[PDB]
This record gives C-alpha cells, structure tokens and sequence, in this order.
C-alpha cells in the first residue's frame, strides 16, 4: 500500500465522539519526502504544523535497519491510539445510545 | 541473531515487555500490566457466508509470519 | 585528493539530493590539492632539465 | 447525492508537539522530560535536571541544550536525576528517545515501571529457563532465551 | 586543505540551511592552510634565482 | 588548521545556536598552530638574511 488511512472514533467528551483519522504515507515514500524536505529550506508548508527540519537531518543520521523501525514503531503507536479512542467512545456512545433506548 | 529469522522489531519489543510483566511484583501494577501483554484477539474474513480464521499472521510471537 | 571524494561519497550517502550542491565544493579541493602536487612535481622537474 | 457530510479531524492536530527553533538566544537549565509507555504517559513535562539511557551503542548522558540527537534504546534500565539531587530508575523495553535543543526530551516506550516493582527472587528463576531454551537447539526457542537473558542481565547486574 | 572542503561537506548534509554561514569559516580555513604551502614554496622558488 | 574548522563545521552543525559561543576556541586553537608553524618559518628567514 502507498497510503494508509487509518479511521476511529475520537472521544472529545461524553456526549461528542466525532471521526479522526491518521493518513500514514508508506515507508519508501516517507524516506524519500525526509530527504527532499531535509535538503531545502524548513517552511512549513500548512498552518498549524510543526516545523520538523532539525527530525529529517537527525534521522538521516540514523542507520537503516533503525529507520525502518523507526517508521513501523511510531505507526504502531498511531494504530493503538485509534483503538483506544474507539473503546472509550464505544463505550460512551453505548450509554447514549441505551439511555434513549430506555 | 534473531534479526535474520525473520521475526519483526516490534514482536521483538512485545517478547521483552512480556518477560519484565513476568518478573515484577505482584500488585496492582502488575494487575495492568498482564493485560497489556495477554493474546486473546484472534482475525477473521467472511466466506462467501461463512466466517474463517486469516491464519496467515498468528499472535503469537515465537512464530513468524509466512 | 581521495579525502575529498570521500567526503563526497559519505555526503551524498548522507542526503543524496544534495549531491549535485556539494560537487562545486568538490572539484575546487581537487585541483587545489593537486595543485600543490604540480608545484612539488614542478620543482624536481625544473631542477634538472635547466640546472647543468 | 451529498457532497462530502462528512469531514473528519486530522486525529495529529490534538496534539502540540515541540516547535524545534535553532536558537537565538541561551539554553534553559532543567530538560523538560516527557516519558511515556504504551498510551499513558508517567511524566508530562516535569522539569528534570539530568538524564542517562541505554542504547545499542552503549550508554548516554543528557543535560540541557543537548545535541538533537535520536536512537534506538536498548531494553534495559534508566536513570533520571532531578533538581534536587533525587534519583529515579525505570525499567524499558526498547523505544526511541528524541533530545530537542531547546531542552525538551520525548520518550516513547512500550513498558516502564520502576526497579522498585521487581524482586531478584522471580528474577532468578527466569533465569535458568532462558538459559535453557537458550541452549536447547531451535531457532522458535533459542531466540526467546536470548532476548529474555537481554532484558534480565542488566537487571541481575542492577540490583546486584 | 582537502580536510576543511571534507568538513563543508559532511556539515552541509548535517544541516543544508547552514551551509551558507559555514563556507566563511571553510574559505578562511582554506587559504591560511594553503598559504603555508606558498610560504613553504617560496622558500625553494626563493632559494635558487637569486643565491648563488 | 583545518582540523580546527572541521570541528567548528560540524559543531557548528550539530548545534547553530552555539556557534557564536565556540568561535573564540576555534579561533584561539587555529593562531596558536599558526603560531608554531610561524616559529618554524621564522627560523628559515632567520637562517639566510644575517647568516654569512
């Protein structure tokens, strides 16, 4: 896959539990935008985003086999967020939705 | 090494922190934490109306995927 | 000499898109250092075929 | 048809990750240290004075306006030294470490619980059974002793 | 002198953007250690067309 | 010499905040290795213009 778009709920309180998601770029793609955003200039490109230069020098600093780590490392972190955030919000929908069932 | 057999980074990570669960005290600290190391889930894909177990990729982690 | 394509080839391997700015910064170390061999092959070679 | 009802939240944006400047001007005193395990953190920036991990490498020290630097840890033991001369050690298995040069340092790791939650007694009897599955010949079971015997070493070597 | 070209280079793929306030201290760096090879090479260019 | 700014490069680079901060080092250790060289050179001009 080139694109992973991975789709939860967020729990943003008790009575609002909206979508989110993660789109997660494919690893051979990601290194190659570390490269290409580490080479020029750090402006970010999106407001509200972090700025990351100083990341995609270090990284590339860092070995290969590590890299790859890094990468499926971070996304499982991602994937477990997005379960965690749909459990609590199975579990506060399902008091919604069985109070009015009541 | 067991980089070369063909196993992942990140069952590799589980295998410690199901080795340190074990060790440390009983408590209730060790009451969390068993679960966060217990294999329990399983995966399924539907037949044309039947379910079946994906058993390509298994849970547990002394095994490798094929 | 080879310490500058060396550092070349660690720097590209280090960010290869960079490659093509580092190169400017290679050629004039390469001529630079082997400059200095000309002028220390200059001098052996100009002490002899003049000198009697 | 609707065009587009929905229109989810980019689930990153919740967070407020560092802002990495290259600085102009000096560095602070104290690392703002942030460690966390699975999902739930155990320090959110608490003010720390100094800290030591465990890599691949080998070992490292972190202090304030450290090099931004970022590697794999080895899973092992950790010291954290704060202000007031106190120290705390926690037990990891593997994660990364991020030191920003504004003196904020990110952990994330799969466990971390501290020394003091453990005993050398149950300690010592894993021990002979990863040194069995280590020796018994098997590529399923001689990877699981070493890996057990990665992680109990340099706590039999800690505690001791 | 192919030691501080060397330096640029890996620095430069350290931290691109930086690479236009370190070519200063690469240049300085540079002539005042090609300049001992001139007044090294003075000497014997010094040595032969005046001396008897 | 140079072995002076190939560290400030990369220091440099590993660190831009504290670039300013290690430019007195890099500049004390280069003039004192020039200062050395500059005895040496000091000897060969001196062995000539007042030597018979």
């Amino acid at each position: 896959w080139d694109r992973a778009q991975i789709v939860y709920n967020r729990y943003h309180g008790a009575a609002s539990q909206k979508l989110a998601i993660f789109n997660l770029p494919k690893f051979e793609d990601w290194k190659q935008k570390l490269e290409e955003d580490s080479a020029g200039d750090g402006k970010i490109e999106e407001d509200g985003l972090l700025q990351s230069l100083p990341m995609k020098t270090a990284l590339g600093e860092l070995e290969e086999t590590a890299v790859e780590d890094f990468y499926n490392f971070h996304s499982c972190l991602a994937v477990l967020n997005a379960v965690s955030e749909n459990e609590l919000s199975e579990y506060a929908a399902r008091i919604v939705a069985v109070e009015n069932q009541l | 090494s067991w980089r070369d057999a063909g196993i992942s980074y990140l069952r590799y990570l589980s295998i410690v922190t199901r080795c340190i669960h074990e060790v440390q005290k009983e408590g209730p600290l060790l009451t969390k934490n068993v679960r966060f190391s217990t294999i329990g889930w399983k995966s399924l894909y539907l037949d044309h109306g039947a379910t079946k177990e994906y058993t390509a990729i298994p849970a547990e982690l002394e095994k490798i995927p094929e | 000499v080879a310490m500058c394509f060396s550092s070349y080839m660690l720097a590209a391997a280090r960010q290869p898109n960079m490659s093509a700015k580092l190169l400017p910064y290679c050629i004039l170390g390469f001529a630079l250092s082997e400059a200095l061999a000309l002028f220390t092959l200059l001098i052996a070679l100009l002490e002899l075929f003049v000198f009697s | 048809q609707d065009p587009r009802k929905f229109f989810p939240d980019n689930g990153f944006r919740f967070f407020d990750g560092p802002e990495d400047s290259f600085g102009d001007g000096n560095i602070p005193a104290q690392i703002i240290l942030t460690l966390t395990r699975q999902d739930e953190f155990i320090l959110k920036q608490e003010p720390v004075a100094a800290i030591t991990i465990r890599t691949n490498e080998g070992e490292m020290g972190v202090l304030a306006g450290h090099e931004y630097t970022v590697q794999q840890l080895a899973p092992g033991i950790l010291e954290v030294e704060y202000e007031g001369g106190k120290k705390d050690q926690y037990v990891i298995s593997g994660g990364f470490a991020h030191v920003n040069d504004t003196g904020v340092v990110d952990i994330n790791t799969v466990e971390a619980v501290p020394l003091e939650e453990i005993d050398h007694e149950k300690l010592a009897k894993a021990l002979e059974e990863a040194r069995a599955k280590s020796q018994s010949p098997d590529e399923a079971v001689r990877i699981q002793g070493e890996i057990a015997l990665e992680i109990f070493e340099p706590l039999e070597a800690a505690l001791h």
